[PDB]
């Protein structure tokens, strides 16, 4: 089966370093796309972090530009998240999403459980 | 039944027609069964697609085979109920169009297809298989999709690998969102076309991000403001730059950075002026700054500067006079200066030896210069609606002239001499049927004579 | 001819007793008339 | 009854309903289009009825 | 009344009656 299961929610007062992950299922991360995803309460969901396939090229979003660092681990399987002092404002729920793994089934786009992170 | 046929869409029967039913049934429930098969509406589906089939039989849709702008073969399906299975059967298709064909489903038997190559799925939700995906990923070039919301777009678009050309006709604008749909557009890395419609106000940050290997970038917003503010400098290799009725309203200042383009238009932009061909000097490859369907009030002195210009378009346009210093430009071929207020066109035009095509329709021009007919590779000149009184008998030394318009002129007068002509036909040379008695018929019949091919 | 598919097996039931006592009404009848001295 | 009992006895003999119950290699356009015309035939015979 | 009968029954059993009647 494939599916995204991700840790690391705790609430953390701004002044600290909270490390998120993720666990990919029935795929390699290599070649496929991960993309990060945030949800507020009354807010749709917005882009926040991008790491390319077949070359490994990070892309962020205008909003959390040179603040958070992304990974890729293929020992693990897994794509760590690293943000750097995170706003109260920046609360929210992150999303993990992979689309068009190399495996074409009709569920063409999978996302996580979804963590929510506290900042205040 | 619906535990034993798998077709659970039999919807429960009302009164008067269940008690018969359940007469039947204490008789035996064969009837029964095999009268259910009418409930259904997936047996329903099944036999118009069966009918589809067998009506638009191989041989029909090999005759409705038609040729697209790019010459090739091309396929379109408007209005069907489905794809029939004998269109699959057809290897020498390249070209795949449907439109608004409903719950359309794209089984494997793609892969029979060889020779495809783009397709358009034109109002059409497609869902497709594992096998034919496999397919698409490996053996499609372009995707033309019309769309009028997001979610009905397909979710398997960017699973395509291989494709190099994308033509979005939609609204991609959703809810408080910078383009969330097409954020998975950097998966594409073989894009090189893009073909952006959906009403633009912020250019989205995927979009400049996947420029950087992007080839022709063409955007139409129906006269949409869009904004740039720095968002063409990521790209390096940017050739093409259509911007039509995208509402800029002035030059970007983003686009001298992008020394690779050769081909420029932003029409019906709303444009004030366009003294920035200074700033235009970065680019020595340019050749194709369109900028027609637009309101400049003149031509800024610095268009000699560059000296690569070949084609030309200020057309549509309220310029009042054209400057003597835009003649510099020695390798124009496509120029055309059409619905313009001009006067009269100064006889440095004569000096452009490499022109090959002119408009200059819908202007006041009384005359032209003797110097500008003493260039010998001209091949179409399209004068329309223009204030002429006479015509000069020197075209007739025009050999390479090609075809040539003389359509709502004032002119009562054709010399003789343009007949003289290695190459001329009646369609090259149309004008009005009064004017053209007005040569001797003796060259007329001989034109008539080798008319045919 | 196809009426018998909406008839179930009671309502044959019935026809039949129904022609059993037409047939013990018809007995009955010519029994009443010749003699019923 | 008459309706139902014409209805019912054109979808018993429908060739149609033999290849249904069959699915689980050509069919003839007057059979496809007899087939339609059954299944429009029981539609307005069920909107009636 | 023969007549009548006979054309009626042709006009109910018609294959193009279906048609018309689904077109409305």
């Amino acid at each position: 089966q494939v599916q995204l299961v991700e840790s690391g929610g705790g609430l953390v007062q701004a002044g600290g370093s909270l490390r998120l992950s993720c666990a990919a299922s029935g795929f390699p991360v290599m070649n496929a796309g991960m993309y990060w995803y945030r949800q507020a309460p009354g807010k749709e969901r917005e882009w926040v972090a991008a790491i390319e396939s077949e070359g490994t090229s990070t892309y962020y979003a205008d909003s959390v530009k040179g603040r958070f660092t992304i990974s890729r681990d293929n020992a693990k399987n897994t794509v760590y998240l690293q943000m750097n002092s995170l706003k109260p404002e920046d609360t929210a729920v992150y999303y993990c999403n992979v689309k068009d793994v190399g495996d074409n089934h009709f569920p063409y786009d999978y996302w996580g459980q979804g963590t929510q992170v506290t900042v205040s | 039944i619906r535990e034993e046929s798998s077709y659970s869409d039999i919807p429960d029967v009302k009164n008067d027609f269940a008690f018969m039913l359940h007469l039947i049934d204490q008789y035996d429930p064969l009837y029964s069964k095999r009268f259910a098969v009418f409930l259904s509406e997936v047996s329903e589906n099944k036999l118009r697609q069966l009918n589809l089939n067998n009506e638009w039989t191989l041989d029909k849709l090999r005759q409705r085979l038609t040729k697209n702008a790019q010459d090739k073969l091309e396929l379109h399906l408007f209005m069907l109920s489905g794809i029939p299975d004998t269109v699959f059967d057809l290897v020498e298709l390249e070209v795949l169009k449907l439109e608004l064909i409903p719950d359309v489903t794209i089984p494997p038997s793609i892969a029979q297809l060889t020779g495809l190559k783009e397709l358009w799925l034109y109002h059409t939700a497609a869902k497709i298989e594992a096998p034919a995906l496999a397919f698409l990923r490996e053996n499609l070039r372009a995707l033309h999709i019309k769309f009028t919301d997001i979610k009905e777009i397909p979710l398997w678009i960017y699973s395509l690998k291989t494709l190099e050309e994308l033509h979005l006709t939609g609204n991609l604008s959703a809810e408080n969102n910078r383009y969330i749909v097409i954020d998975g557009l950097r998966e594409l890395k073989r894009l090189k076309v893009l073909r952006l419609k959906s009403n633009l106000s912020k250019l989205p940050q995927v979009v400049t991000d996947v420029g950087v290997h992007l080839q022709k970038l063409s955007i139409n917003n129906e006269g949409t403001k869009l904004i740039v503010l720095n968002s063409l400098k990521k790209m390096v290799n940017l050739t093409e730059l259509e911007l039509i009725r995208c509402d800029l309203e002035r030059i970007p200042h983003s686009i001298f950075s992008l020394h690779n383009l050769q081909e420029i238009d932003l029409k019906d932009n709303n444009l004030k002026t366009i003294e920035e061909i200074i700033s235009f000097q970065h680019l020595h490859r340019l050749t194709c700054l369109k900028l027609w369907y637009n309101h400049i009030a003149y031509i800024p002195i610095q268009i000699g500067n560059l000296t690569n210009l070949e084609r030309l378009y200020l057309n549509r346009n309220k310029i009042e006079k054209i400057p003597t210093q835009l003649f510099y430009c020695r390798k124009l071929r496509y120029l055309d200066l059409s619905h313009n207020n001009l006067t009269f066109l100064p006889a440095d035009i004569g000096l452009l030896q490499n022109l090959q095509n002119l408009a200059v329709t819908a202007n006041r021009i009384e005359a032209l210069p003797p110097e500008l007919f003493q260039c010998r590779k001209l091949r179409a000149l399209h004068l329309g609606n223009n204030v002429l009184q006479s015509l000069p008998s020197r075209v007739g030394e025009l050999t390479n002239l090609t075809q040539i318009e003389l359509r709502g002129n004032r002119l009562e007068c054709l010399p003789v001499e343009l007949g003289e002509c290695p190459l001329l036909k009646r369609s090259g040379l149309v004008v009005e049927e009064d004017l053209f008695s007005t040569l001797p018929p003796e060259v007329k019949e001989r034109l008539w004579r080798a008319d045919k091919e | 001819p196809a009426y018998r598919i909406l008839k179930p097996w009671w309502d044959v039931f019935t026809d039949y007793i129904s022609i059993v006592m037409l047939m013990i009404a018809v007995f009955g009848g010519t029994l009443q008339v010749t003699q019923d001295k | 009854l008459e309706h139902f009992v014409s209805i019912l006895l054109k979808c018993f003999d429908s060739p149609w309903t033999t290849r249904a119950l069959s699915e689980t290699g050509v069919l003839d356009k007057k059979e496809g289009e007899q087939a339609k015309a059954l299944f429009e035939k029981v539609k307005k015979f069920r909107t009636h009825v």
